[PDB]
RNA sequence: GGUGAAAUGCGUAGAUAUAGGAAGGAACACCAGUGGCGAAGGCGACCACCUGGACUGAUACUGACACUGAGGUGCGAAAGCGUGGGGAGCAAACAGGAUUAGAUACCCUGGUAGUCCACGCCGUAAACGAUGUCGACUAGCCGUUGGGAUCCUUGAGAUCUUAGUGGCGCAGCUAACGCGAUAAGUCGACCGCCUGGGGAGUACGGCCGCAAGGUUAAAACUCAAAUGAAUUGACGGGGGCCCGCACAAGCGG
């Protein structure tokens, strides 16, 4: 295949970071998570992983063309803002990044405040 | 907690006139004397290139050209676990472990001669092919986790 | 006057770029119309008249 | 965040400091606005 | 690569997951406000219907019809309790997984009661403003909510007037803290209540409840004290400033 542009999104958890390359239909084409760079346990929920994990997600993304992304963010731990960086640099021309993150309007009850 | 220290080092001799070797004697006398030390002190620097073809500096001046780190790692915390910073610094700084780091990692070959002991390795800045320029690409290595440790948490 | 869910260029004023309702301490608004505010909104909006999240 | 549930008792404690940061902030400045 | 640190659900069953659809409960972001309404408990999406009280403006009417209230009788967060739906999410119990001398817990992954709806019960809370209800009076200033009226008037507004809701503060009161037209001032009408600390809101009785239990409510015995508020200090795994080779540069068991 070849597709030119595609929809590219951002999981960003406070425990991992999870970067998935679709086209706008969606599909999923290469992804990529800062535990999946060989991180396991501790250590990095931090923009210096995701900065890890967002360039693989760009140079496997890099067999079906894909020029142009446009970013979605999801999510609010750190590497949030260090992964889109992290993503013009492996020879992206992103057109502008979209933030997604769920937002109840009441919802359902969150969980018990850890002490 | 201002600094009231002042650098000033004396760079002339009545022998070499060199630059960062001239005011040396310091570790090269020993606490002894200087009498015996006199034919140590300034007897490499007339060894190191009594075995090659070019003068002594001309392998003593490449000694800041491999054997200086480009980064630092001086420790500090904020509320989790310690980060150091690591970034270009000055001269001074980087190139100070670029001689003293070569001079004194020569009592673990000790060859004939204490004065051919201290110009062991004085030759070796050039190629780097030794032990002075083993440890001075190790330093940027480490340094992958460090990579954003400067302005966030740092 | 007494403002409307029809009338949108009104109502397009309070609303913010993600859709929200702008509060009383942004707009310099009295506490009766701004809560006359929010039910127009909140009228336009159900009716189809104005998203309620930025998205669509 | 809407990360854990806040008990509506420890959410019924609001106004930090607004009518202080916001009302004495015209009265603790007016040392030398006179 | 959660965190003071890792352990459970996954790949001849596809793994957090798509730009997708459907179902189902439950809560209604923004507006949101020392904001509002209600006797209190309480009540947050939107629209309709049924309904309660307040506020407000003039005018007309009744003519003390009022105030309070032992009994009594209603309404009362939560959780519990029957009896039947419901069941996302969360989650006493409980299973493991950690952490620690142990951990019976705080952390994790689950998770039935319960939370939700209907009818019935319970009748309790730091049910609090720890402040009974009603009425009259007593310096000011600064906000705000619902009205009204005056102001050259554009209101961008201003002033007085009411009923609320707040922040200071004179007099006064208070052991002090503090309260101060929303009194803890000045007085009045009526009610409830208290009499050193434990024992104890406990036994026994009565009443109520299906139960859990509630309510009314003591004595023996015991001790010389408990208690309030402020003061000085010491202390804190409280906070903010500051210092010293205290923190790491070229020392050495």
């Amino acid at each position: 295949k070849t597709v030119v542009d595609g929809i590219a999104h951002i999981h960003a958890s406070f425990n991992n970071t999870i970067v998935t390359i679709t086209d706008r239909q969606g599909n999923a084409l290469s992804w990529a998570t800062s535990g999946g760079s060989g991180f396991r346990g501790s250590r990095k929920s931090t923009p210096f992983a995701a900065q890890v994990a967002a360039e693989r997600a760009g140079q496997a993304a890099l067999e079906y063309g894909l020029k142009n992304l446009d970013v979605n963010v999801k999510g609010p731990g750190p590497g949030r803002e260090s992964a889109v960086r992290a993503l013009n640099a492996c020879g992206y021309k992103i057109a502008s990044i979209t933030d997604v993150t769920p937002i109840p309007h009441n919802g359902c009850r969150p969980p018990k405040k850890r002490r | 907690r201002r600094r009231v220290a002042a650098k000033r080092e004396v760079l002339a001799d009545p022998k070499y006139g060199s630059q960062i070797l001239a005011k040396f004697m310091n570790h090269v006398m020993e606490s002894g004397k200087k009498a015996v030390a006199e034919r140590i002190v300034y007897g490499a620097l007339d060894k190191v290139k009594e075995r090659g073809k070019a003068d002594p500096l001309e392998t003593f001046e490449k000694a800041l050209d491999a054997i200086a780190p480009l980064v630092e790692v001086k420790s500090r915390r904020v509320g989790g676990a310690t980060y150091q910073v690591p970034v270009e610094v000055r001269p001074s700084r980087r190139n100070a472990l670029a001689m003293r780091w070569l001079v004194d990692f020569a009592r673990k070959r000790g060859e004939k001669s204490m004065a051919l002991r201290l110009a062991g390795e004085l030759l070796d800045a050039a190629e780097g092919k030794g032990a002075a320029v083993k440890k001075r690409e190790d330093v940027h290595r480490m340094a992958e986790a460090n990579k954003a440790f400067s302005h966030y948490r740092f | 006057k007494e403002i409307d869910y029809k009338d949108l260029n009104t109502l397009k004023a309070y609303v913010s770029e993600t859709g929200k309702i702008v509060p009383s301490r942004i707009t310099g608004t009295k506490a009766k119309y701004q809560r006359q505010l929010a039910t127009a909104i909140k009228r336009a909006r159900y009716l189809a008249l104005l998203p309620y999240t930025d998205s669509h | 965040s809407r990360e854990f549930y806040e008990k509506p008792t420890a959410e019924r404690r609001r106004k930090a400091a607004a009518a202080v940061k916001r009302h004495a902030k015209k009265v603790q400045r007016e040392q030398r606005r006179r």
